[PDB]
RNA sequence: CAUGACUGGGGUGAAGUCG
RNA sequence: CGUCACACCAUGGGAGUG
RNA sequence: CCUAGUACGAGAGGACCGG
RNA sequence: GAACGUCGUGAGACAGUUC
RNA sequence: GACUGGGGCGGUC
RNA sequence: GUCGGGUAAGUUCCGAC
RNA sequence: CGGCCGUAACUAUAACGGUCCU
RNA sequence: GGAUGUUGGCUUAGAAGCAGCCAUCAUUUAAAGAAAGCGUAAUAGCUCAC
C-alpha cells in the first residue's frame, strides 16, 4: 500500500554478472598456467581443451580454448573474452583465437573472423 | 746416396693429382707448386703405368721450384694386387688374408729391382718376402 | 630377532629410506646440454665427412648454454646446418667463434621452487631413517625384554644403532646438497 | 591497500570412495 | 544428499610483514 | 694496486717472481 | 624444594624432561 | 650370608 | 624438533604446528 | 576406552577393505 | 758410418723406428734394431744400439 510503500518502496536487485575479470572489460589479458583436457559434464563426452589464466589484474581463471587445434603453451600469453561454458564447470571463459602470444585454427575457411584464419589461400 | 736436401716424399695414384686432402697441404706447406706438379706428374705416370700408386719423392729448391723422381710401387701394394686383395691382414701370420706363387714374388722383386739394392735375383726375393710376411700375405713354393 | 638381526634389519631399512631418497634427487632437468650429444654429426670439412670430434669440440660452462668451437670455419658451417632439424629441433646461433646452443631456461623464481622440494625430499628421507632409528629402539626395548638383555647391553646396543642412524644421515646430506648445487648450475 | 606459515567455509570441475 | 580423497578458482580468519 | 690485463688462453678468465 | 614420563610393593631412582 | 680384581647387578656356593 | 619472524649471522626470544 | 596388514591419478597420506582381541 | 724393400701390416684425421695392437723378416755389408730416448700434427731433425 502506497503507506506500506512510503516506508520501505520496492527495493532493486543488484545484477550479479558471472566473471571475474570484471574491471568492465571486453577481453584481458593473461599468462596461462598450463594446458588442461577436464571431461565435459554427464549429457557429454569428448575430452575439451581448457587452461589456468593469471590475468592481468591477478585474478586467476581458467578459460576455454575452442577451435579444432590448439596450440598454446604453459607459459604463453593468450586473451582471455568471456563467454561462458556449460559441459565445463568454473570455465566460464575463453582464449581469444588469433592474438597475443597465441595461435589460431588452421585451414579453417568458414567463420574466418571467429577463430584464426584471415583470407585463405585464395 | 747423396747430399740430403730439403724434399718431401709421398705416394699418389698413377694418373690423377691435385685433391687438397691427398696432396695439395702436404707439399703445399712447401713451397711447392701442386698445379705444376700434378700435371707434371700425371704426364709421365700415364706412360710409365696407370692403375698403380707410385711413390715419389718431390725435391724443392730455394727457388720453391721443384723435381721429383718416379720409382717403383710400394711392395704392400704390388703384393696386394698379386694377391688379388684390397687390404692387409690386420693381424698378420695369425690370419692369412691372401697368398703369393713363389714365382710372383720373383716378378714384384723384379719390378722394384731397380729401386732394390739386392745383389741378385733370389736377394730380391727374400726382401718381398719380408714385406708380404709383415702384411699376412703367404707364399706358396 | 637378537641384537645382529636388529642391527641387519635397521641398516637395510635406513638403506632402502635412502635410496627413496636418492630416487626423489636424481631427476634432473638437464638432458640436452649433453656435450657427447653432437660428435656423432658427420660434419662437411673440404667435401669429405669428418666426424665432428675430429674437427671441432663441444663444451657446456654451464647446461643453459653450449658453445662448439670448430677449427676451421667452414666446418663451422656445416655444424650449423646439424644442429636443427635433424631430430634434435635445437636452434643454433651464430655468435662468435662458435656457435651458440640455447637449451630451455629456468627463471630464478622457479629455482626457490625447486631447492624447496629438494629439502623436502631430502626431509622424507631423514624422517624415514631417524623413525628407523626410533623404531629400532622401540625394537630394542622389546628384544631387550625378550631376551633378557641388560641395561649395558641394551645402551651398546643403542650406540650402535645410532652409529647406524649418523651414517645414513650424513649419507643424506650429501645427497641433497650436491643435488642443489647442479640444480645452482 | 598490498602481503603471510597455517587455517575455515564456498565454487567449479572429473566424477572416485562411503553410505 | 553429505563427508572424505584429489586438481584448479575466488574468498574469510592469521604470529605478523610493507 | 703496480708488475700485467702481460705469460698462459679459443674464448671465459688470468698468474709466477718481486714490490 | 617441587612435578611429569618411566622404574620400583616402597624408601627412592634416571648417562630423561620441567619451574 | 659369603665369594667377588672396591662394592653392587649378574653368577657361584 | 619443524615452519614463520627478528638478525649479515639468533642452541635464547616471539608466533605456529 | 586396542593392535597387525593390503589399498585411488607423481609420489607421500588412505576415506576403503581384511584380520586378531575386547 | 748407422743404408735398401719400407712411410712394414692394422689402426687413425695423421701413426713414416719412437700413441696403440701384430709381426720383427729379408737384402747391402766393415756395420746398419722394421729401432733406445728426445722431438713433429704427421714428416723432418737430434742422440742410441752396432
Amino acid at each position: 500500500t502506497v503507506n506500506q510503500l512510503v516506508r520501505k518502496p520496492r527495493a532493486r536487485k543488484v545484477a550479479k554478472s558471472n566473471v571475474p575479470a570484471l574491471e568492465a572489460c571486453p577481453q584481458k589479458r593473461g599468462v596461462c598456467t598450463r594446458v588442461y583436457t577436464t571431461t565435459p559434464k554427464k549429457p557429454n563426452s569428448a575430452l575439451r581443451k581448457v587452461c589456468r589464466v593469471r590475468l592481468t589484474n591477478g585474478f586467476e581463471v581458467t578459460s576455454y580454448i575452442g577451435g579444432e587445434g590448439h596450440n598454446l603453451q604453459e607459459h604463453s600469453v593468450i586473451l582471455i573474452r568471456g563467454g561462458r561454458v556449460k559441459d565445463l564447470p568454473g570455465v566460464r571463459y575463453h582464449t581469444v583465437r588469433g592474438a597475443l602470444d597465441c595461435s589460431g585454427v588452421k585451414d579453417r575457411k568458414q567463420a574466418r573472423s571467429k577463430y584464426g584464419v584471415k583470407r585463405p589461400k585464395a | 746416396a747423396k747430399k740430403v736436401q730439403a724434399y718431401v716424399k709421398l705416394q699418389v695414384a698413377a694418373g690423377m693429382a691435385n685433391p687438397s686432402p691427398p696432396v695439395g697441404p702436404a707439399l703445399g706447406q712447401q713451397g711447392v707448386n701442386i698445379m705444376e706438379f700434378c700435371k707434371a706428374f700425371n704426364a709421365k705416370t700415364d706412360s710409365i703405368e696407370k692403375g698403380l700408386p707410385i711413390p715419389v719423392v718431390i725435391t724443392v729448391y730455394a727457388d720453391r721450384s721443384f723435381t721429383f723422381v718416379t720409382k717403383t710401387p710400394p711392395a704392400a701394394v704390388l703384393l696386394k694386387k698379386a694377391a688379388g686383395i684390397k687390404s692387409g691382414s690386420g693381424k698378420p701370420n695369425k690370419d692369412k688374408v691372401g697368398k703369393i706363387s713363389r714365382a710372383q714374388l720373383q716378378e714384384i722383386a723384379q719390378t722394384k729391382a731397380a729401386d732394390m739394392t739386392g745383389a741378385d735375383i733370389e736377394a730380391m726375393t727374400r726382401s718381398i718376402e719380408g714385406t708380404a710376411r709383415s702384411m699376412g700375405l703367404v707364399v706358396e713354393d | 630377532m637378537t641384537l645382529k638381526e636388529l642391527y641387519a634389519e635397521t641398516r637395510s631399512h635406513m638403506q632402502k629410506s635412502l635410496e627413496v631418497l636418492e630416487h626423489n634427487l636424481a631427476g634432473l632437468r638437464t638432458g640436452r646440454a649433453n656435450p657427447a650429444l653432437l660428435l656423432h654429426l658427420k660434419v662437411e670439412y673440404y667435401g669429405a665427412h669428418v666426424p665432428l670430434n675430429q674437427i671441432a669440440t663441444v663444451t657446456a660452462p654451464d647446461p643453459r648454454t653450449l658453445v662448439v668451437q670448430s677449427w676451421d670455419q667452414n666446418a663451422l658451417k656445416a655444424i650449423e646446418k646439424a644442429i636443427r632439424d635433424s631430430d634434435l629441433g635445437l636452434n643454433p646461433s651464430n655468435k662468435g667463434d662458435a656457435l651458440y646452443i640455447n637449451i630451455p631456461p629456468l627463471t630464478e623464481e622457479r629455482r626457490k621452487d625447486l631447492v624447496r622440494a629438494v629439502r623436502q625430499y631430502a626431509e622424507e628421507g631423514r624422517v624415514a631413517i631417524r623413525n628407523i632409528r626410533r623404531e629400532a629402539l622401540d625394537k630394542l626395548k622389546k628384544l631387550a625384554k625378550e631376551l633378557h638383555l641388560s641395561e649395558d647391553e641394551t645402551k651398546r646396543a643403542e650406540a650402535e644403532i645410532q652409529k647406524i642412524t649418523d651414517e645414513f644421515i650424513a649419507k643424506a646430506d650429501q645427497l641433497a646438497e650436491k643435488k642443489e648445487q647442479e640444480i645452482l648450475g
